[PDB]
């Protein structure tokens, strides 16, 4: 119950942070850089991190 | 002389680089270090979130680059770049902050040349070709040895012909003979029809021949393969219904792209016309077309050629005889050969013995025989 109440107060604490776009992969090269399409707005390239 | 000259640079070269390249890889530091600094700094350079279109290039160090909300925005390149690869309409890349010009990426083109390009190579070649020795030398002198030896040509003094027509009935192997070309020559054969230029609205048919053109030049000094055009224009007539005056222009466009005002590469014109008395008179300009060839129904020995050469992949059996075929004395091209063959086949088949048959090959002599 406990890690469910602390887990609930953060959850409100730092849900100010904002969340993430969607986007589509169209192509992948060299791990530094990778290709999506960012909808509704244009395609262009990422900088993958270390998943 | 030429040859001391090329000789003596080229032994220069090898000498020069070679030696004094491999003094510094002996002594490889102070390349790697500095390789690794720059690609750090390149990447430092912003790449985040990133892309742009090329509408246009001022100069160097200046260009417009547009964005998919229309974001035009000129900006000051980055000599970072390629450069010279920035053609407009390129797909860019722009900085996230200050939309610098970084990086070009398109690696993808419109598949019209993966669709006018089949089977480069086809099953036919020469071999497969059987009989029309002169017309096939003739074409050799027009196409090839130009492109395989451009020596003669060029110490003599003359460049080669640029477009050949092969006239001839509804069939005498003229798509075998630019299918041979192509599988021999190692130059991107392009293939085209006269039953799709004829576009619904004005100006999309020559629009099409332009760019058919102009992706002949680029991507490959080949062939380009115009079969039948009587459908198509069939001279310039008074220029009244409007189809028939679209189709005319788009014929002048065809002229100009054969030989125009500005210049033309190392891509020869290659028609298939089944009647050429009716096509324009001035479309075979003798500075434009030459060498037509007469492409005329095979001869008896011509026709015993086709038949081998088509029944090579076929086990003929020992009762089979292939002179009752050559004994009719009228139209039969090699593709009615060919269809004689099939049709021998498979009747064989049908009647479930595997070897073909006398009977079975008049059967396909009557039956493919249209009058
Ligand atoms: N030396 C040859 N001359 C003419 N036709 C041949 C020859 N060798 C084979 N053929 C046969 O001719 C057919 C192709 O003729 P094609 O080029 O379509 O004539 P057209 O283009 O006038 O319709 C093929 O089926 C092929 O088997
Ligand atoms: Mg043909």
């Amino acid at each position: 119950l406990n890690a469910k109440v602390r887990l609930l107060r953060e959850e409100l604490q730092l849900l100010q942070e904002q969340g993430s776009y969607v986007g589509e992969v169209v192509r992948a090269m060299d791990k530094k850089k990778v290709l999506v399409k960012v909808h509704p707005e244009g395609k262009f390239v990422v900088d993958v991190d270390k998943n | 002389r030429l040859k001391l000259l090329k000789l003596e640079r080229i032994k220069d070269y090898l000498l020069m680089e070679e030696e004094f390249i491999r003094n510094q890889e002996q002594m490889k530091p102070l390349e790697e270090k500095q390789e690794e600094e720059r690609s750090k700094v390149d990447d430092l350079r912003g790449t985040p979130m990133s892309v742009g279109t090329l509408e246009e290039i001022i100069d160097d160090n200046h260009a417009i680059v547009s964005t998919s909300v229309g974001s035009e925005h000129y900006v000051s390149i980055l000599s970072f770049v390629d450069k010279d690869l920035l053609e407009p309409g390129c797909s860019v890349l722009l900085n996230h902050k200050v939309h610098a010009v970084i990086g070009v990426l398109m690696d993808d083109t419109d598949p019209l040349v993966t669709v006018m390009k089949v089977e480069k190579a086809p099953q036919e070649t020469y071999a497969d070709i059987g009989g029309l020795d002169n017309q096939i030398q003739e074409i050799k002198e027009s196409v090839e040895l130009p492109l395989t030896h451009p020596e003669y040509y060029e110490e003599m003094g003359i460049k080669p012909p640029k477009g050949v027509i092969l006239y001839g009935p509804p069939g005498t192997g003229k798509t075998l003979l630019a299918k041979a070309v192509a599988n021999q020559t190692s130059a991107t054969f392009l293939r085209v029809v006269g039953s799709e230029l004829i576009q619904k609205y004005l100006g999309d048919g020559p629009k099409l021949v332009r760019e058919l053109f102009r992706v002949a030049e680029e991507h490959a000094p080949s062939i380009v393969f115009i079969d039948e055009i009587d459908a198509i224009g069939t001279k310039r007539y008074d220029s009244n219904s409007g189809g028939e005056r679209e189709i005319q222009r788009t014929m002048l466009e065809l002229l100009n792209q054969l030989d125009g005002f500005d210049s033309r590469g190392d891509v020869k014109v290659i028609m298939a016309t089944n009647r050429i008395e009716t096509l324009d008179p001035a479309l075979i300009r003798p500075g434009r077309i030459d060498r037509k060839i007469e492409f005329p129904l095979p001869d008896e020995k011509t026709k015993k050629r086709i038949f081998q050469i088509h029944t090579s992949r076929m086990t003929l059996a020992d009762d089979v005889t292939l002179d009752d075929l050559i004994m009719a004395k009228d139209d039969l091209s090699g593709a009615d050969i060919k269809a004689i063959c099939t049709e021998a086949g498979l009747m064989a088949l049908r009647e479930r013995r595997m070897k073909v048959t006398n009977e079975d090959f008049k059967k396909s002599k009557e039956n493919v025989l249209y009058k």
